[PDB]
This record gives structure tokens, sequence and C-alpha cells, in this order.
């Protein structure tokens, strides 16, 4: 259906998967931060895959803390 | 306990994603909570880059100040005896004026009167703390994160840098937190 431009859309690829990239470049030889980041990563996943749209609310509702 | 943090921003954030589905929220949780067990600092670094890839520019701990003063739940004395209840009200009043600081700092004569204010209340939490003794632990550690904040505003008070009154804030709050949940 509309599968690709959804999750290209979603805060998950749009957000997610850069900024723990990132968060990883910050210590690059640090193992077990690596492995935190990316199970934490992977739960996301899941979490978006259990409920589509949750990310970019789990996001949004974070900024809007921030503002 | 939890870092900072995560229970003061993500959890609230946690809360109501469960309207949405409360299994992946759940899942959010329980992946952050791991995450931050397991690297500490970690979700302060994940929200600061978040906040960084949407733009939005303000101070992380300055904002974690400013949103600080809400009850965490899951810590919280909810006792009939009257210690305790003075202990929430004391806990309470302590955030409140502690969150009221990136307000009132740009403003010498405000800011001057809330040191007062956060010196009375933190008198009046230690003697609550002490009322309710009739551990020492958690009380010590106060006493040395208040001395902290103290020394803090002596050395902000030379180079006039704010984020270091911010930080000893935060970690004053958190500490109070912490005999909220130890007097628990």
């Amino acid at each position: 259906p509309g599968s690709m431009l959804v999750q290209t859309l979603s805060c998950l690829s749009m957000i997610i998967t850069p900024a723990f990239a990132e968060l990883k470049q910050q210590d690059e030889n640090n193992a077990s931060r690596n492995q935190a980041i990316e199970e934490l990563e992977k739960s996301i996943a899941v979490a978006e895959a259990a409920c589509p749209g949750i990310t970019d609310k789990m996001v949004k509702k974070l900024i809007e803390k921030f503002q | 306990m939890v870092s900072m943090p995560l229970y003061a921003v993500m959890y609230p954030v946690f809360n109501e994603l469960e309207r949405v589905n409360l299994s992946a929220a759940q899942t959010l949780r329980a992946a952050f909570i791991k995450a931050e067990k397991e690297n500490p600092g970690l979700t302060q670094d994940i929200i600061m880059k978040i906040l960084e890839k949407k733009s939005v520019e303000v101070n992380f701990t300055e904002s974690l100040l400013r949103m600080a003063a809400d009850d965490v739940e899951e810590y919280m004395i909810e006792r009939p005896e009257p210690e305790f209840q003075d202990l929430n009200e004391k806990a309470r009043a302590l955030k409140q004026i502690l969150s009221k600081i990136p307000d009132e700092i740009n403003d010498r004569v405000r800011f001057l009167q809330t040191i007062k204010d956060i010196a009375s209340a933190i008198k009046e939490l230690l003697d609550t703390v002490n009322n309710v003794f009739k551990l020492e632990h958690q009380k010590k550690e106060f006493v040395k994160y208040s001395k902290s904040f103290s020394d803090t505003l002596k050395t902000y008070f030379k180079d006039g840098k704010a984020i270091n009154v911010f930080v000893s804030a935060n970690r004053l709050i958190h500490q109070t937190n912490l005999i909220l949940q130890t007097f628990k």
C-alpha cells in the first residue's frame, strides 16, 4: 500500500535512526553503549510495528515538553 | 531510581502514549529504562540529539529544571501520618521553588529573593525529615547537595555562569525525590 511512504515519513526513519547513529559516533569504541543503543532502536522498532505512528507521537510530545 | 531525564522527561511521555497502545508504550518505557540502566547519561544524550534533529533551540538542563517540579507518582508518599504529609508538602514546595529559578535568575532582585525562599524551604524540609525520624544516609546526601547548591551560588556570584546553578538545582531536586523514595 503506502508502506514505503509511511515508514519514510515516520520519525523512526526520519529522526531515530540518524540520531542513534550519531550517538554511536560520539563514542564509536564504546561497545556496551553502542549495544544499548542498538537494542533500544530495535525495541522502538518493535513498538512501531505494534502501533504505527507511535514514534511520531513520542517525538512530538517530547519536543512539546521543551517547546 | 532511574536517571532524572528519564523520569522527569520521558516517563510523562510514556504515560500519554498508553492511550494510543498500552503494549507498545510499555515496550518504549521498558526499553528506555534498560538502555539507561546499562549506560547512564544516555537518555539525556538521546533527548538532546532528538531536540537537535528537530532544530529545537533551548538549553536542555534549564528546560529540565523548568519542568522538574511535578510529582513522580511511582515515588510519592500517600500516607495518613502527619510526618509524611508534611514531608510531601515540604518536598513539593522545595521542588517548585527550585523550578522557578530559570524564570527569576535574569532579574537580580527576584533571584536574591529566590535564594532566601530556597534556604527557607530547605530548612523546613530538613525539619520535616527530623520529625519523621522520631535513613540518615539519605538525609546526609540531601544536606550535601544543599551545601553543594550553596557553594554553587557562591561560585555563580563570582563568574556569572547560570548553567551551573541550573545543574545544582536539578541535582537537589533529584535528591529530594530520593528522600521521597527512601522514606517510601
